[PDB]
């Protein structure tokens, strides 16, 4: 659907209209101006050649070229800035897009793909479209106004002349448009062994270890010679026709200039006479055509050079166009707002938690906690735990109704909402620039003694001194190990007060020193708010005032410790943990 | 354009083709400027004469230089485009295998600080843009040199006061503006590859916290940022578009000039006569079309800056000084090779974590051994100092009895095979994936081999040619485990080190391969390194090790039995 392609990319076109229509604008000055530089040559070459007119008194029309000189330059200056005050128009507005679908679609859909190949779709696959409208869009434009004011400047002159020109119009498409067969021929049997010869390269880079470790390091240089070179070779079976395309239209522009040389040189000898309109040939009426005859095919020879102008923003608009297009579940929102700063009361019942995609994760679940009840759950890998945590985020989408502090969710607005909600996680991320603006995120201006007291609380101040730079340290400059990038996390967690907070898995890929060391202050920070902490082992669990267990997406499980483990009914506390 | 010196010398291995690339760029961009040049004088010449003087007028020879003088400008510019093509295809061989001969000794270790996959996507850009030299920055200039003075000494023999004045003027735009312009935009480009890359971390920071910006409230204030490091990156991209119109403007009124001057200069006499005549339209109409020539030297003061920041990222790659070395000396590869360590510490470069701190033990031949940790404790980074990725700080590691630094570098892959955590799946055909293992291996037994491995499945459908890898068949993850089981039993070494294999897999067929590793290994110290616990029972003297270091060892009753960290994470 490659035409689907340009056919969008044009679609995004209308973004800076205001500025493709200069560059359009000054396309058309821009071809007057070579038509006067023309008209003035010429009619100053023929004093000096016919007339023997000194040039110190034709000083008037050397003037208006000097003049006509200046304003062109000018004018590509201009139409320069114009174009890329376009093209920047449009990438700025695709990123913004394109940055609003991100935010929209939540964490859940982001997880999907590495987040530097994320960055690939914002940092290269929109700079790459900035030369089709900077320059190949223009371009195109320029292509069909100054061939078009050439041969119509010169049509008044002598229309012969007007019709060597035009007479390789259409037969310059027609021979590439015949070179178009070529490149379903070589761009088609090709199009699968020149694709993975691409990402050969990438390919043996992303594995040296695995060839380091076999020692296949000067074997495998080898098969780099003899992919690169069958590449080179089975891409000029493309390139000795993709080039005639280029050769067509350097023969017809010295087609052109040898015809119009040859008519003209010999109908001022006399022997033929046909062209102008039985009013003698002037010398400027030849001079107008050859200063001109370059011009007519230069901008469609320029055009040729924008190939790789074109060639990126065709691969760019491939992945960008899929993105824009499919369908998503961002969560519903409202403007419902709750004003009690005191710890909330869940409810749910038939929640099917939905992934972006539409895929149900969680199937149908019922369960309820009171204010200032902490519930523990725990369930088989995949069962539907870790999402119930996102879907009170706002996260991820629900079916049925949710109720928090009696007031459903869907409508609770999520930037009132999640000002009462705190959550650690597992595998967080530290996305500040410090470790002291990663434990200040919930409030950027907090007071050093609040900060001091966080960083005590959650036992940060155990690693800090070993750290290079002390609590500024930045975080690839101090890799923190997960033991100590999990207890800045949850001194973060528990820097304000919330009304419900969220464990993902506080003690799960922890060393032995943090693990006593989290949970002893996250067993003091689960008291005084509703906590729905997540966790595998239930060694520890009797103080907690409910436990759920979950299996594949159902809740299942209600009542306290003590009396479920002896309930002996689907309980998990018989079985030793695979992942431990 | 100093940084240019390691990679202008790769160049000279195409030397005579590169410059046969150029020469029809030259004899193209001359036929351009000759036919205007010839015809523009043909009209003047004829005109002069006019009917009184058309038989003693000779437009035979005029007329065949035009047919010459268009049939090389077709024909020339189709071959400068293929031969020139060719030769950047041919030293992009060059720079691929320089490129991964240089990195090659740097794999693990030099190339540890960055991010693997962000690096690895800019080296191959890199490479790419390496290839732009010879068609943006030395064609372009090279070409538009030689094209100004044949085209002034040829218009020498007319009058020299004249095609100096070309050539005085189409020089130093030729000289001066390049140098003048990269210059003018070395500023910009430091502070427009600083802030993409800052834009690029913010950005990415942005996406992967994405989580909790938005529950503590800061997903607004860090887009802002974002957008505010955007702003400023496109003002520094707009600051070098001002700039590349500013050399246009130039080009187009230096072209201005020596029109103007030709129309000028050349009225006042050509050579002898003071009336030129139609010579008059051979300077003015070789004036405006040899700025042909020099079209191409306005772009090339942009497409300079990138090679030189490119080079300069790529030797800076390449120039590091490898953090481990291999003796010359010669060895024999011996089975059965007992591997002991002797309180080796390590500390990753650039860090103040110590990631492995004074770990110790002792594998004595044929037996497998099983060392389990939590996430990040360090086991994969023990494993790192035996395939000799890294050098333990003030330790000692010990392969049968002599030390691992005293083994020759192809000796020692002999005698260690290893299974990655992160198996990779090269692109290339399953032959070609097994036969990385071992290269002389039969078709038969590696047909075999993958058998007993219990994946019949690959075997199907013509498997042994199968195209598995980035272009299709991606196995899947279970799968992958199990091919990187069948390359260790290809290469047969005495020393057979796991990393977490049984990883991301379900129970039933965790159990497959675990029982495969117990069933053919052995023979072999195997030395597993798993996270997950499961039929350790085969496995003496299990190593556990929290925060690089290890807490407690023994048999698998041992540290049952006794009261320990591996008894209390065992259940629950
Ligand atoms: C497709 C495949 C391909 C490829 C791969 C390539 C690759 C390349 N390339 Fe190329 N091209 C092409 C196809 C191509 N191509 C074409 C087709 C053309 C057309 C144009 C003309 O016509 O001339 C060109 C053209 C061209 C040119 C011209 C334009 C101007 O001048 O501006 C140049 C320069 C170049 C460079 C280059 C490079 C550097 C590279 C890397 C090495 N390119
Ligand atoms: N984008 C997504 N978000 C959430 N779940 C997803 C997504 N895509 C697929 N799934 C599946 O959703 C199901 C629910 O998994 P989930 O309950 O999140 O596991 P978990 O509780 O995170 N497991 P664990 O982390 O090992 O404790 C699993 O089958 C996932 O693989
Ligand atoms: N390439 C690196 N550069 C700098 N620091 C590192 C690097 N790799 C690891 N570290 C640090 O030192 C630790 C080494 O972890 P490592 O021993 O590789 O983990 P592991 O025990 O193999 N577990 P896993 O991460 O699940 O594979 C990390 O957790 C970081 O704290
Ligand atoms: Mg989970
Ligand atoms: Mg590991």
């Amino acid at each position: 659907r490659q035409k689907e392609l340009t056919r969008w990319l044009k679609q995004q076109s209308v973004i800076s209209q205001r500025w493709l229509n200069i560059s359009r604008l000054l396309g058309f000055v821009s071809g007057i101006l070579i038509i006067a530089q023309a008209w003035f040559m010429a009619r100053i070459l023929q004093h000096m050649i016919m007339e023997n007119i000194p040039r110190e008194a034709l000083l008037l029309p050397f003037t208006l070229l000097v003049l006509t000189f200046v304003l062109r330059a000018w004018v590509v200056w201009l139409r320069e800035r114009v174009g890329y005050h376009a093209g920047q128009h449009i990438r700025f507005a695709i990123r913004r897009q394109v940055l609003d679908r991100l935010q929209q679609a939540g964490p859940a859909w982001i997880q999907g793909k590495p987040a530097g190949s994320w960055a690939t779709l914002v940092l290269e696959q929109i700079d790459d479209m900035h030369d089709y409208y900077a320059r190949y869009l223009p371009q195109m434009a320029l292509a069909v106004s100054v061939p078009l004011l050439i041969v119509v400047a010169i049509f008044p002159s002598n229309w012969a002349a007007a019709l060597i020109l035009l007479g390789t119009a259409p037969l310059i498409p027609l021979f590439m448009a015949l070179v178009g067969m070529g490149a379903a021929d070589a761009n088609r049997r090709n199009f699968l062994a020149l694709a993975r010869l691409s990402g050969h390269f990438l390919d043996r880079l992303r594995g040296m270890e695995t060839l380091r470790i076999f020692g296949r390091g000067e074997a495998e240089i080898e098969s780099i010679r003899s992919a690169s070179e069958d590449f080179r070779q089975r891409t000029m079976e493309v390139l000795r026709l993709a080039f005639l395309s280029s050769g067509i239209l350097e023969f017809f522009t010295s087609l052109s200039i040898a015809l119009v040389a040859v008519y003209f040189g010999f109908s001022y000898l006399g022997e033929l006479d046909f062209g102008h309109y039985d009013t003698g040939v002037t010398l400027a009426a030849g001079f107008l055509a050859l200063i001109l005859a370059p011009e007519f095919f230069q901008p469609l020879r320029d055009l040729g050079t924008f190939y790789h102008a074109k060639a990126q923003a065709v691969g760019a608009a491939d992945s960008l166009k899929t993105f824009m297009e499919t369908p998503l579940a961002h969560p519903q929102r409202g403007e419902a707002e709750l004003a009690s700063t005191d710890p909330v009361t869940i409810e749910a019942e038939e929640l099917f938690i939905t992934s972006p995609e539409g895929k149900t994760l969680a199937g149908p679940l019922n369960f309820t906690l009171p204010a200032g009840q902490r519930a523990v759950l725990v369930g088989r890998s995949g069962s539907g735990k870790s999402s119930l945590l996102n879907a009170l985020s706002g996260f991820l989408s629900y079916q049925g109704s949710l109720r928090i502090n009696g007031i459903e969710l869907r409508d609770l607005s999520p930037e009132s909402w999640r000002k009462h909600l705190s959550w650690v996680g597992q595998n967080p991320q530290l996305p500040a620039a410090t470790l002291r603006d990663n434990v200040l995120l919930a409030r950027p201006d907090a007071s050093e003694q609040e900060l001091q007291a966080a960083l005590d609380n959650a036992w940060v101040s155990e690693f800090l001194p070993l750290l290079p730079q002390g609590v500024d340290t930045p975080v690839q400059a101090a890799r923190l190990s997960v033991g100590q990038a999990q207890r800045v996390a949850v001194a973060r967690a528990l820097l304000n007060p919330c009304s419900l907070l969220l464990l993902d898995e506080p003690a799960a890929s922890l060393d032995a020193h943090s693990e006593q060391r989290v949970m002893e202050a996250l067993n003091a920070a689960s008291l005084r708010q509703t906590t729905l902490m997540v966790t595998h082992q239930l060694e520890d669990l009797a103080d907690w005032d409910v436990i759920w267990v979950m299996q594949d997406g159902r809740i299942i499980e209600q009542g306290r410790y003590a009396e479920l483990s002896v309930a002996g009914g689907p309980f998990a506390t018989l079985l030793a943990h695979r992942q431990e | 354009m100093r940084a240019l010196l390691p990679y202008l010398a790769l160049y000279k291995r195409h030397k005579w083709m590169l410059s046969l690339g150029i020469v029809l760029a030259i004899v193209t961009l001359l036929a351009s400027i000759g036919l205007l040049t010839l015809s523009g004088w043909f009209l003047s010449a004829s005109a002069v004469a006019g009917v009184a003087g058309l038989y003693s007028f000779n437009y035979m020879l005029p007329a065949a230089g035009v047919r010459g003088a268009a049939i090389t400008r077709t024909a020339g510019r189709y071959f400068e485009r293929l031969v020139s093509h060719d030769a950047t295809f041919r030293v992009l061989q060059h720079l691929r295998i320089y490129t991964f001969s240089k990195l090659l000794p740097l794999s693990p270790a030099g190339l540890a600080r960055y991010r693997q996959g962000e690096l690895l996507n800019r080296v191959v850009a890199d490479v790419d843009t390496l290839d732009h030299l010879y068609l943006r920055v030395i064609s372009p200039l090279v070409g538009a040199f030689v094209v100004i003075m044949v085209v002034t000494i040829g218009l020498s023999f007319l009058d020299f006061t004249l095609a100096f004045t070309l050539g005085g003027i189409m020089l130093l735009t030729l000289f001066l503006m390049p140098p003048l312009f990269y210059r003018a935009g070395k500023s910009t480009g430091q502070n427009l590859t600083h802030l993409r890359g800052q834009y690029r971390q913010q950005l990415t920071a942005w996406l992967q916290g994405q989580a909790e910006l938005t529950i503590f409230g800061a997903s607004d204030r860090y887009r802002t940022q974002l957008e505010n490091t955007e702003i400023q990156w496109l003002e520094a991209q707009r600051r070098q578009s001002e700039l590349t119109a500013l050399s246009q403007a130039i080009m187009l009124l230096i072209g201005a000039l020596a029109v103007i001057l030709m129309l000028w200069m050349a009225s006042g006499g050509v050579g002898g006569n003071a009336q030129p005549g139609a010579l008059i339209a051979l300077f003015v109409f070789c004036a405006l079309a040899a700025f042909e020539a020099l079209a191409p030297v306005t772009g090339a003061f942009q497409h300079l800056g990138q090679v030189i920041a490119s080079a300069v990222r790529i030797s800076d790659l390449t120039d590091q000084k490898p953090e481990v070395t291999f003796p010359d000396t010669q060895t024999r590869v011996a089975d059965r090779v007992s591997l002991t360590l002797r309180d080796v510490q390590f500390t990753y470069p650039e860090q103040s974590q110590q990631a492995l701190k004074g770990i110790s033990l002792q594998v004595n031949a044929g037996e497998h051994i099983a060392i389990l940790g939590r996430t990040g404790c360090g086991k994969s980074t023990l494993l790192q100092q035996l395939t000799r990725a890294w050098d333990p700080q003030q330790g000692e590691i010990l392969l049968n009895d002599s030390p691992i630094a005293s083994l020759n570098e192809a000796a020692l892959r002999q005698t260690i095979s290893v299974v990655p955590q992160r198996v990779h799946l090269f692109s290339a055909t399953l032959r070609d994936n097994l036969l990385l293992a071992s290269p002389g291996s039969s078709d038969e037994a590696l047909s075999e081999i993958l058998r007993r491995v219990g994946l019949e499945k690959l075997l199907e459908d013509a498997g042994l040619n199968s195209w598995l890898g980035e272009g299709g068949r991606q196995l899947s993850g279970g799968e992958l485990r199990r091919l990187a089981i069948a390359r260790a039993l290809l290469h047969d070494a005495p020393l057979v080190l796991l990393d977490e294999p049984t990883e991301g897999l379900d129970a039933t067929t965790e159990s497959q391969i675990l029982e495969l590793l117990a069933e053919m290994m052995r023979e072999k110290t195997v030395l597993m390194v798993t996270h997950r616990l499961r039929g350790l029972s085969r496995f003496q003297q299990i190593i556990v090790m929290d925060n690089g270091q290890i807490i407690e060892q023994g048999t698998h009753a041992e540290l049952l039995a006794r009261q320990g960290r591996y008894y209390q994470f065992k259940q629950g």
